[PDB]
């Protein structure tokens, strides 16, 4: 959710990356990971899910 | 279809000795000069794999030669690790050149293990799980390689695992063995030392997950 | 078509290319890559009012 | 099918510049070492001919090459000949190895003429009919030469003409050039200055007329 003025715009990437060496820094190698793009002004809350994905039927 | 080079057959090889792929984790060090180019890549790119295999053997004898390999699928071994519990180099195979039987390999004493620390005392290590039968080995997937008769090998293992799939950096439940069953012998003028060739070709396989190149830890 | 002097009619803004992510680079490739452009007309492409030439050309 | 060799790529070739094979006039002078043996001689024999083409175009690059190629054909050029009215020598062609563009061919400048003479002024020729246009290539039937996918040539072109038939010692309707796109590049060790070859084939000829082999003027 946001909070802020009234006549301010802006632009958000939403992102999520599954477990490597280190966990990823520059948005550039974020980009190939699994996103979405959530406008500042479309709405107010750009609701987001993370999939299920693991090599078993449970996790710890 | 990717292809390599094992080292090749002298008769000063004993019997028992062995020499062994292990798929797919021999891609990452292009075990044997061996480049997919695709998969090899696709595979740091994603994490979870599930595909089945399919290989090839070849060794040249000629009328005047004698011998008998063994070449099989055994799965779930962990034979292509140093005792310390570091894969060998490119230098170590180039010495060895071939795998000899040893009583630590007959009785999983050697394979790799955590050190216990200061705490405890000095236990004396007996056996291990991942024991290596020699003789037994026919009752898996496998083949032999007769001078006379030794055109070529050929097996297609369906997928097994602990779970539905597994990471590709650490998933190891297929590999691939060569066996010295009867030593070469063969009379002096035609060809000396054959060269053994391997060939790989996965099937039905699905890549899972997306993100930036692996890095290393 | 021509543009005597600046007018509304006549430009219509610009088109750009940005390089959105740095390029992997791999194993003893080569660098630079090349890369090009082709033009065409549209579909619904039409002109109007024929006239006659510049003949700089022959020069 | 006919056979012919052309000179070899090199990183020192400029862009635009290009080469060109014009059919079926290349066969006099078995132009890339290439001898039809059969049709070669048959025209000599004739006079009036009508056939059509095919042509096919090779270049083996690797891995760790890159660049671009441009082919294709095209017709009623008068490219292969040198300014004065003569075409280029054995010599000539081995010590060019290339044809480098220039204001001259852009213009069509300095293509062959007939000497005014003593009545007249000397005029200052500025251009001509049979300019080349570098960009503009691509109109006519043509392909790309990418060193990471250039397989082959390939192109079919009908019969042309301004009658329907002419005479085969002077029509010259038809030609094949090309012209390297982006200068060659690569990392040496792989496949150095590859070699350019081509392949000629007609379709639906019809040979007409007979006498004696034709005698020089």
């Amino acid at each position: 959710t946001f909070c802020g003025p009234m006549m301010a715009r802006g632009k958000f990437l939403l992102s999520y990356s599954p477990p490597n060496g280190t966990q990823p820094q520059t948005l550039s190698e974020a980009m190939q990971c699994t996103y979405s793009i959530w406008d500042i002004g479309l709405n107010s809350s750009w609701t987001f899910v993370v999939p299920y994905i693991s090599p078993s039927d449970y996790r710890e | 279809w990717y292809t390599g080079r094992l080292n090749s057959w002298t008769k000063a090889v004993k019997t028992f000795s062995f020499q062994a792929v292990p798929l797919p984790g021999a891609f990452l060090s292009r075990q044997g000069g061996l480049n997919g180019g695709a998969f090899t890549a696709t595979l740091h790119r994603h994490f979870l794999m599930k595909c089945g295999w399919q290989v090839q053997v070849q060794c040249n004898l000629t009328q005047f030669h004698q011998g008998a390999l063994l070449v099989a699928m055994v799965p779930e071994t962990t034979l292509d690790v140093k005792p310390d519990g570091k894969a060998k180099s490119l230098q170590e195979l180039n010495e060895e050149q071939w795998v000899e039987m040893s009583d630590d390999y007959r009785t999983g004493k050697n394979m790799p293990f955590q050190s216990l620390g200061t705490y405890y005392r000095p236990p004396n290590w007996t056996w291990g799980p991942n024991f290596i039968n020699p003789y037994q080995v026919t009752v898996f997937p496998h083949q032999i390689l007769n001078a006379r008769t030794s055109t070529s090998v050929d097996i297609n293992v369906p997928y097994i695992g602990e779970t539905p799939t597994q990471s590709s950096e650490t998933q190891n439940s297929w590999t691939l063995l060569v066996m010295v069953l009867v030593p070469l012998d063969y009379k002096e003028g035609a060809t000396t030392d054959p060269e053994i060739t391997f060939s790989v070709r996965p099937t039905s396989p699905y890549f899972n997950g997306l993100r930036n190149r692996y890095t290393a830890g | 078509t021509r543009a005597i002097t600046n007018s509304v009619y006549s430009a219509d803004g610009w088109f750009s290319l940005h390089k959105l992510t740095k390029i992997t680079l791999p194993p003893d490739c080569p660098q630079s890559p090349c890369i090009l452009f082709f033009a065409s007309a549209g579909e619904d492409y039409t002109l109007r009012l024929p006239v006659d030439c510049n003949p700089s050309y022959v020069f």
